[PDB]
């Protein structure tokens, strides 16, 4: 049973609607199922432990028995009259609301009390590493004590109550074994209150540490089910939400990104220059679109973000072409009639809006750093919005210069300030971008081995690629973490892949002389580096031309392997290299024993 | 370390005590008590 | 009850003193509460499973019953005489210390034993993805077997014991259903020992996966309470400790950062040059402070860190002004009398200490990379300390050049090596920095919408801004993760904000014609992108001029929403887009069924 | 007991063979141990809660009692005949397979049902932060309701069932206290079904929050045992696997990295130029090895990776030396006879392979960005493999230019395209690299204070240094997180170190006048910044010349302290600064009360 | 908020209800239910 | 009886200090004739003044009951 306890209203038999929570002035008795007593007992148990320090310091008020907050009522206990009817409990143990209040504020008040002392006990305890993980190692008690008698700073609490803290301590450190009163010798065994827990944390030499290897697994299992690593290369529309894209604002360096390497950025590849004009704040400036191709951020295929083009440390040659100086650098949109990459001359450019200029010309924004005047780090920045560009077939964001007077000097300059580190930040997660279009769902499998070397590094913050990369990255840490894809152990991961290579290379051999019986020693090893190359750089699985990894099978395969692989690790997964791991722990205890030996001499 | 006597069953400077870690019993109280909504009830 | 068992040493009458931990020749009996038997049973259960492999290989020693390590003593069981008095347990089940030792080293020894085999069983099991997540899919057993008879490398253990591993396997993979002996046909149902657990992990088509959606929530709940996301925009002094700043060493590019964009960096904006001198290692060099403003790291407002100015790949024009060559580049402090930004000429600069020079002039540190000789990657580096600058009102760290002989050539150079990538690393977490002052506590709400575009990116490693950014970043991953702030589901997050916008826009309408009844469809949508823009780039909420996000309400609001939102997710939160998610899983099982079909033909 | 139930197939006498899983027409009865009923009850409990919404909307089918899926069989219940023999259970409660199916698909079907409504209830609930964390704060109900009557968008479900959702709600938000029918007033106490859980999550003013501080500890404990932070500075061979290196592809900028600062990169420091030739694709090009030293990636000491040298934004002076234009930039290997750094002239260079050229000369790859033509972002890229360089003592990877015709113009150019951002990605984790050699195991302690300032930042992706950095980094977040290494609390971490400094400085004083009695106030403070400097920048502990941190004791010491420190935190660790933390929470509730006050007026 | 009457023990617009958060009872349901393999059994 | 009266004395000495900054924060002591001050106002007033770190805001009628015995 569970929930609040219920007895019927009218009386006699209890028929649904005849049962109401047995509210009392103190509060409603809620049932205390077996396991929920484990907690409140485990919590109180950790407080009772500090008994010797509560009396010493006259705080506290006696040991807290959980049997002081409960009661022994009986009735039907459920979550609602209907279902509570199927849990007739007799003399169960319930805790009333007003009690659920004290057991709370008591464990809270006492928790402070101890949390404090417990902190002093520690700066003194750990102040001599009472924990080794291979074999033993003593340190003659006299010295030890006479030593901490020093180190411990005058405001601890282990100097005001030595054997009032010691008695608390003995129950937390199975290192300190108190000398028995009637034989005046230790005990071999150490009996700290955490008897079992402390036994099951020792780094057992057979397998690393059960508490470790156990969690590193349940931890990975969490992720595997959580993010949705499963279904990682699913071939079908998936809401961007399914990718929980967060804290995702990637930055670049355009005016370098080739147009074909990333759809969201077209260029004005035209013969001559395209000097246009525009009255901005009265003054008339001339946008240039100089000698080179001047790659500009396209506006369509640009998920309403927060574009913030930073222009700093980048050269600013106002020294040579004086034409450049005087011009306030500024991010400006450019609506063109004919599609760009077909826009020849000025009459082609519909209009030009200065979405964000920089007050003060190019001779205050400068700063000489050895001849080559740089740009004082400043951030121009628009706030592009999907629909502010409705209809408008062609429009481009360009972080240019806005020269107040074009001249012969700036005839080979080309004032694109795009060489600066631009940082787009998708401000509306629901919508992603792929191959130049804005969508609401991705098709994972499509984005695999479909980008090129740099059609990946040139991805646009929160676009399929960047999403089908953030995803693999999780799955990449589940294998990297739990599975042993980094040793000659032909693990579950590199194993799922090997079975694909076989089934694959086996049918490609079917029909024709079949002169080559499948290899296997070579297949195991080829798939080992395939699974390994993945854990290594999760990204690669997106680039066209990557051995194994990019065939449709793998990944879809890998994950579902790694999947079941985590759901069976056992507990002693740590048996892997638990030999050198062990031998390394003994190595430490031998060096730490060496320490105790000095504590033992210096302070005799 | 001044002698106490009864407050607690053990004296610190008491006769034949012994600091001596054993890789076998890693000292530990109770920190990870579960209280999260679903798990506490 | 819990803890070690005690018994009346004084006999009969058991008072809060006539007790005593019932120790003896076996150690101390510690009680084995109901739940703690669940673990040791669940641990032994996972070992017994491997019974068929223990006999086959003559290891092991029979099935391990947990009832072989316990006993049936009876007495009072608590943590201390006082509280143990309230737990009279009769014939409880306790495990003695020396036993708590075997149940430990047995589960450890056996755990190794199985951990090994269990690894072989796997490279063979996952080596044919026995796990699908939508509908079924078989693969005629003959083929399957005759297939793995191949792939499996000659050193497995699934080839030496086929149906000695198979029997272990059948209990772990409800995929392999053994053919019943007396009807020689499968069973429809599959009965693996993990009957329930395996049932509750299947990706249930109604809602993603209970095991997933459940954890992704408890996981987020952990963080929410842990780091202290709650109280994220609290308006009142908070110890830096409350922000657990760790692994926090940010790097820049000064000599570019404007002085007003980041208090910790002032500049010598003076008319002419300020050539000073200083005997460093005998030789007399001249610090320049050349033509430009030469931005220098201020020393006050500089949390005793580890400044490490790297100067590499950056230009080194010793080719033109020969004056530059011969000068050993070096980070040097500069104490000025009159405050900088008021320091006109040499007589103003009190003294200049070469806190770290680079042995060998500027013509060995070079390296030609196409005309423009660069700097061989080298790291100069001081170790500034709060108090080494006590009293000293003005002092600045400057990574300049130290020219051995100033000339006309270096009259427009300005040797500030600050254009290099400097990396400050706060070496003393307790102290933070804000707006130019060193403090011990932040006031969160103060740092919101108080920085500018770049008064953020120019923050100083472990300063309020960088702390009130590391914090939002956690809270940003809790929403990004748990809450669905990335779909049209007007989630709890974007909902907490909408209620603020209403209450806000509603009173701004009070008093005056109230010609505009609040919108709502427009408010819901405006707050959706507000909560969304946050998850996106957590930082923004610090920059002055961000719609919604920067009003005092939000955040303080958001978090406390997201807060309660996680504490109610239910379990089936995965119902979100659990349709396409499902349809994608069927998509995979259809492709994986396609695989089994070849395994089924190629190896008939 | 646990597992499926068995019964004596041979009847009466139940031996370790006369048993057999009691299967049948329903599947196999698996035992439902005490705790496993807690879950299925806790799951069903959370569904029954939504009873009032199931009837309202005619879905559901009555309350789901877990006692409808189980049974009361009796027999022996274990994991295998052998061990099941020691668990005679009478009238235990087992759930048959076919049942373990419904309790599953029911909780799944119902889970969807509620998951939906439960989402509507929320957008309305959190839409008025029903959760404060200090003191109270009301908001006159009328207003509140009449308010949400607005905000809530027309497609919720809290408008179609107000007090059908309200009744569900009252059990989840102890904020909404329903007015009692027979006294028509609230209740003071609030009785939500989550009575206890909700009591134990409140931010108790004594210590932050038990649910928080508890997890932040168990969380850290997980890591500490997991990754293997323990043994962090172990002095003995450790398989790279023990470091779970994943998602590890670091990028650089060679042609800058000094050869001695990173063994994996030697340079051709020769007097004149070394123009060689090579027929690549018919056309004959000349590799240059120009004026400067031209640092090249060495091939030995280069873990078979995926070298991808990006050349973009970097200068391309085809404007001056016309010689440069026309030459297709390309990454090329260079096998030399005599060891490099001893290779004088052309006759010395055995052969030169163009492992990856760039189609199209240097005058299409350009792009004018203000005079200085840059490189259109493109990625050349080899796939170096350990053994493809077997025997071959000397061979180097060089991302040079391949000039189609060397001239006088390119006599001081030196076409090394290495100034570009190269990104090596280890494609085979098992093998690491150290000091220039490829190995399979590291010796942790060896890599401490053994690198120089930049012999670290110049590390090669997945090399000991980068591994003995990824490791410290975890341990750095465990302390940063759990332990309070960021306040004057002389924590367990900075305490473990202090004891080393003492024992150390104490013996260095032994022998000779011992004129200086150890300090301690100065030692505590010195070790505090030592432990602090570590949490800060984990890396440092690798660099030669770091105070304290780099002595062999520390770290090996630190970790084992931090270790036991986490295994005792208590629960109320949050007591740290739980004063200002508290005062900040009251600060928020005072501001949130201010909000409710407007909701209370505007919408009267 | 239209009156219902019996469907559920409380009317929403009912007499004397009261929204009033208390730092004491952080609202809640059951999200973190443990189901992972080892822990569910 | 010594260290108890001492331990408890600290305990109260603290609270007793909060009760005060709030009590004397409205001179509950006159020395000629009487003089009231309608309770509602009084309370709703100190609800303000009292700084957020007192202890008379966390326990109003837990301090009030202590108070009633010290301020006639
Ligand atoms: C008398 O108090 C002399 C000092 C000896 C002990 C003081 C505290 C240092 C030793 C701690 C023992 C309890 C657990 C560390
Ligand atoms: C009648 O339905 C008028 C609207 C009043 C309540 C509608 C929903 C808003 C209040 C929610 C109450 C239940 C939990 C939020």
């Amino acid at each position: 049973p569970t929930g609040k306890l219920w007895r019927p209203v009218g009386t006699s038999v209890a028929t649904i609607d005849s049962l109401a929570i047995v509210s009392d002035r103190f509060g409603q008795y809620s049932f205390v199922n077996e396991g929920m007593r484990e907690t409140f007992s485990k919590a109180l148990f950790d407080i009772n432990m500090w008994q010797p320090l509560f009396q010493a310091t006259k705080t506290g008020c006696g040991p807290i028995v959980l049997s002081s907050f409960t009661t022994t009522t009986s009735g039907y206990v459920g979550a609602t009259a209907g279902d509570a009817l199927d849990n007739p409990v007799t003399n169960g143990v319930f805790i009333s609301t007003v009690q659920i209040m004290n057991l709370q504020r008591t464990i809270a008040a006492r928790m402070r009390d101890v949390a404090l002392w417990q902190k002093h006990l520690d700066t003194a305890m750990t102040m001599l590493t009472p924990d080794i993980s291979a074999g033993s190692a003593s340190c003659n008690w006299k010295s030890l004590l006479a030593f901490a008698k020093d180190i411990l700073p005058l405001d601890n609490l282990c100097l005001t109550y030595p054997n009032e803290f010691y008695n608390v301590a003995i129950h937390r450190y199975p290192a300190l074994k108190p000398g028995n009163p009637d034989t005046k010798l230790p005990d071999a065994q150490a009996h700290p209150l955490g008897e079992v827990a402390g036994a099951f944390n020792a780094a057992t030499s057979e397998v690393g540490s059960l508490v470790g290897s156990s969690s590193t697994l349940s931890q990975a299992i969490s992720t595997m089910a959580g993010k949705d690593l499963d279904l990682i290369e699913a071939d079908t529309p998936l809401p961007v939400s399914v990718f929980t894209p967060s804290l995702a604002p990637r930055s670049y360096r355009p005016a370098f990104i080739k147009p074909e390497d990333a759809k969201w950025i077209a260029e004005f590849n035209n013969s001559s220059l395209i000097r246009k004009t525009l009255t901005y704040s009265g003054a008339t400036y001339t946008v240039q679109l100089g000698p080179g191709p001047t790659r500009v951020i396209d506006m369509n295929a640009m998920i309403d973000s927060v574009l913030t083009l930073d222009v700093s440390g980048t050269i600013l040659p106002y020294d040579t072409n004086p034409d450049l100086s005087t011009s306030v650098p500024a991010f400006v949109l450019i609506q063109t009639s004919v599609p760009i990459q077909q826009v020849t001359t000025a009459a082609n450019i519909t209009a030009i809006t200065v979405v964000s200029a920089a007050g003060a010309s190019a001779i205050n924004l400068a700063i000489n750093v050895r001849g080559q005047p740089r740009f004082n780090m400043l951030h121009l920045q628009a706030t592009f919005e999907r629909e502010t560009i409705t209809g408008i077939p062609y429009i481009y964001g360009l972080g240019t210069f806005l020269i107040p007077s074009p001249t012969s000097s700036s005839n080979f300059s080309n004032p694109t300030l795009m060489d600066g580190l631009l940082t787009v930040t998708p401000v509306l997660l629901r919508e992603t971008t792929y191959k130049g279009e804005v969508v609401d769902a991705i098709v994972p499998a499509t984005v695999m081995a479909n980008q090129t070397s740099e059609e990946v590094a040139s991805a646009l913050a929160n676009d399929a690629i960047v999403l089908v990369s953030n995803h693999l990255n999780k799955l990449a840490n589940v294998v990297g973490d739990a599975i042993p894809v980094a040793s000659r152990t032909d693990d579950s991961a590199t194993s799922a892949i090997v079975s694909r290579l076989a089934v694959q290379h086996k049918l490609s051999q079917v029909g024709q002389a079949s002169p080559t019986p499948p290899d296997y020693p070579l297949l195991w090893r080829r798939a080992k580096r395939a699974a390994s190359m993945f854990v290594s750089n999760p990204s690669l699985a997106l680039q066209v031309g990557i051995p194994v990894l990019t065939q449709s099978g793998m990944l879809s395969a890998l994950t579902s392997g790694v999947g079941t692989a985590l759901r069976t690790g056992s507990l002693g997964k740590g048996v892997t290299d638990a030999s050198e791991k062990l031998r390394a722990r003994q190595s430490l205890t031998v060096a730490k024993q060496a320490f105790f030996d000095q504590i033992g001499s210096l302070w005799p | 370390g001044n002698v106490q006597t009864s407050v607690n069953t053990y004296n610190i400077t008491g006769d034949g005590n012994s600091f001596t870690p054993t890789s076998d019993m890693t000292s530990t109280a109770a920190p990870a008590i579960d209280l999260k909504p679903g798990v506490l009830n």
